[PDB]
């Protein structure tokens, strides 16, 4: 199957100082947005029909629940432990957890932690390993962490238990729109000059879903191996964009053509030629 | 806890630029660190006041990336650019669209 294989929910939770603390938080599939958190009402907001998976209005409303809980109650801690563990403000704790089905169909579950935009824990086979950019901060909080037994349990079920069968429920779910096939379109435009008599050609992929894709500059069937493969960026609706370049000789572009392939043209490449002298 | 990093930005239209052509004009901010950023679409130097944005997310390397988006017309003279301003920039820095 196509489409994304994993399930996170990210955390974002920014101290400005001993009485002002702010958490952000959504749910992915991959790099798809599928849950958002509304901090106004302590609920989630569910972006897809399908975004519940199959799990009952019940099981859900208990998930947000939790969440909500584990969210003011984050903050509450933080605050009430900072000066203990020598906190400096403003400071920004992200946190990521979830699984992800792999080759061979075994769902691998994972938590990481971090503390100004550096690794400060993970959890490896439901313990709380610190992290060496965590420092002695970090070693700190797993041992006195590990001790609240509510939140050992409730860790263990979510990763291990809860999230594997969601993943399965919600990539079933939502398979109408994950495994859809989008159709790229594609241009060529001139950019910004390397240097002197030289060129940069530009091949333009955009509106395609999934995100595996293929471009390349070619003269005839001979693949460019100075082609750069920019990096993927996104559209809104689920699309991807991709800039494919190359930088040529002045009197070398003529001949040049982009090809593209994609899963949604079943085998019809999209190819296009480079003409000189602003004749496109 | 320390160390910040300064948004990336980068400007693109969404379809090939077609002067009178309904369009959308994307701004894509990402590998910055914290996460509080201001980010203004604009239209010859001015502020546009629809622009759309997707909630705060974040790489593996924990530097956060959003996207702005707005629906716009391009033409031969209209100027487009992404105006962002976050800690680690003394001014708001503007990147241009350039279609080529
Ligand atoms: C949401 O979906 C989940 C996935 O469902 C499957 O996939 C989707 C995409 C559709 O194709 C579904 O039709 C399909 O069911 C549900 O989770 C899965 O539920 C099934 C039960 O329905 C469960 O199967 C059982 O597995 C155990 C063995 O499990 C252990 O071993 C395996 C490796 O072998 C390991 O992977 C596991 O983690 C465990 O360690 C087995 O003993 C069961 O056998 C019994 O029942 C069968 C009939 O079902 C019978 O023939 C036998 O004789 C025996 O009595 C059975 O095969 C899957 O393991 C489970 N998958 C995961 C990853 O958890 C999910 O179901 C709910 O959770 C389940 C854990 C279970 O409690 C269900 O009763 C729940 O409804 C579903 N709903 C929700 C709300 O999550
Ligand atoms: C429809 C969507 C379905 C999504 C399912 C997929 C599962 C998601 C995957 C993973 C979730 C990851 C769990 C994180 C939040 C769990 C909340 C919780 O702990 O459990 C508690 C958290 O609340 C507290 O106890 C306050 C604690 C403050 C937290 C500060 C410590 C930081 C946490 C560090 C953890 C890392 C170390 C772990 C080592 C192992 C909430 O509960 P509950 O039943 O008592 O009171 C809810 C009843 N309504
Ligand atoms: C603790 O931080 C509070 C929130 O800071 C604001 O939001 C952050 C996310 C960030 O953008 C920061 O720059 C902001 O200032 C402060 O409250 C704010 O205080 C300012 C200035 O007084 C005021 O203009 C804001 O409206 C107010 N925001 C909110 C949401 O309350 C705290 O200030 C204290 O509390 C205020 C309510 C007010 O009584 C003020 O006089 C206090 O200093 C910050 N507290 C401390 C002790 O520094
Ligand atoms: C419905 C779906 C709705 C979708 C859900 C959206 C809501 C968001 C969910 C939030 C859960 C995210 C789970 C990830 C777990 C992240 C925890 C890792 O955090 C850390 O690494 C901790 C960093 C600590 C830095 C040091 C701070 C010092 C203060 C000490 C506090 C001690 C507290 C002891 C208790
Ligand atoms: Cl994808
Ligand atoms: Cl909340
Ligand atoms: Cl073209
Ligand atoms: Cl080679
Ligand atoms: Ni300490």
């Amino acid at each position: 199957f196509q489409g994304p294989t994993s399930f996170h929910v990210i955390q974002t939770s920014s101290f400005t100082n001993s009485t002002w603390a702010q958490t952000q938080g959504s749910g992915w599939l991959d790099d798809l947005q599928i849950h958002g958190w509304d901090s106004d009402s302590g609920t989630a907001i569910f972006l897809k029909p399908w975004s519940k998976g199959n799990f009952s209005d019940k099981e859900v409303a208990e998930l947000e629940e939790i969440f909500r809980v584990y969210i003011f109650g984050f903050a509450r801690e933080v605050q009430d432990f900072a000066g203990d563990f020598q906190m400096k403000y403003p400071f920004e704790i992200q946190g990521i957890a979830g699984c992800e089905l792999h080759s061979g169909g075994a769902i691998v579950s994972f938590l990481r932690g971090a503390l100004g935009g550096l690794d400060f824990l993970s959890v490896k086979n439901a313990s709380c390993v610190p992290s060496p950019e965590g420092g002695s901060r970090a070693q700190k909080f797993c041992a006195l962490i590990i001790q609240y037994q509510g939140i050992m349990e409730t860790v263990r079920i979510l990763l291990y238990e809860t999230c594997p069968r969601y993943l399965l429920g919600v990539l079933n779910a939502g398979k109408a729109d994950l495994q859809r096939q989008v159709k790229p379109e594609a241009w060529l435009s001139s950019g910004p000059s390397p240097g002197p008599g030289r060129l940069q050609l530009v091949c333009h992929v955009s509106g395609f879903y999934p995100k595996p894709v293929w471009v390349m500059w070619m003269r005839g069937e001979q693949e460019q191996q100075g082609t750069q493969l920019g990096d993927i960026l996104p559209n809104a609706n689920w699309t991807w964009y991709l800039r494919a370049t190359l930088d040529v000789a002045d009197g070398e572009a003529a001949g040049l053509s982009c090809r593209v392939k994609h899963s949604s043209l079943e085998g019809q490449d999209i190819i296009l030629y480079w003409r000189g002298s602003g004749l496109n | 806890p320390k160390i910040q990093r300064t948004p990336k930005i980068q400007v693109y239209s969404r379809h090939p630029a077609e002067n009178g052509k309904s369009n959308f004009l994307n701004c894509y901010v990402s590998g910055f660190h914290p996460s509080d950023i201001e980010v203004d679409l604009l239209k010859n130097g001015e502020r546009i006041e629809k622009v759309e944005h997707s909630d705060l997310s974040f790489s593996k390397d924990w530097s956060f990336y959003l996207l702005y988006y707005t629906e716009f017309t391009p033409t031969e003279k209209d100027e487009y650019a992404c105006r962002v301003n976050h800690v680690t920039l003394s001014q708001p820095k503007i990147v241009k669209w350039d279609r080529d």
